[PDB]
């Protein structure tokens, strides 16, 4: 049971939709923070409650 | 060096304090510019916002 | 004492363990169950692992 249901939770978790690899240039004190995605853009982007 | 030596560590430990100030007090930041008549051009962009034409 | 009116003794044991005979019918019902879980799960690792 261990072996097979362990599986279906990682099915959804291999069909994300992407994630990315930015760095922050630099904070912003409403809870947004400046991340420079690093071969793409520039964006100004709010966080999650984990952080 | 007593005398000179245990009062000169003190100056380190105010040192730490401030730097901690600067950190603390830039925790509200909120600077967004746009005053009193733009409070109107909120409801226009909102239009704008779902236009296709731009 | 404990050999003095002892056919007193004999008669609740007896119909204390009747009682959950049938019930203890019940749990071999269950290892019968189990046994074709077990087939059922090992397909469905075959069709999760698919």
């Amino acid at each position: 049971n261990d072996k097979v249901r362990f599986i279906k939770d990682e099915l959804r978790l291999l069909q994300e939709p992407g994630s990315y690899v930015g760095e922050v240039i630099k904070i912003v004190s409403d809870k947004k923070v400046l991340v420079k995605v690093q071969p793409e853009g520039k964006y100004i982007v709010d966080v999650a409650k984990d952080i | 060096a007593a005398p000179y030596a245990a009062k000169l560590k003190q100056t380190e430990n105010d040192l730490k304090d401030i730097e901690a100030r600067i950190k603390e007090k830039a925790g509200v930041k909120e600077s967004d510019t746009g005053l009193a008549p733009s409070h109107l051009w909120d409801i226009m962009g909102d239009r704008q916002r779902l236009g296709e034409e731009h | 004492n404990n050999n003095s009116a002892l056919s007193n003794v004999n008669s609740d044991i007896y119909f204390k363990l009747k009682k959950l005979e049938k019930e203890y019918e019940l749990l071999t019902l269950q290892e019968d169950y189990i046994k074709d879980e077990q087939r059922h799960l090992k397909r469905e690792l075959k069709r999760a692992q698919e």
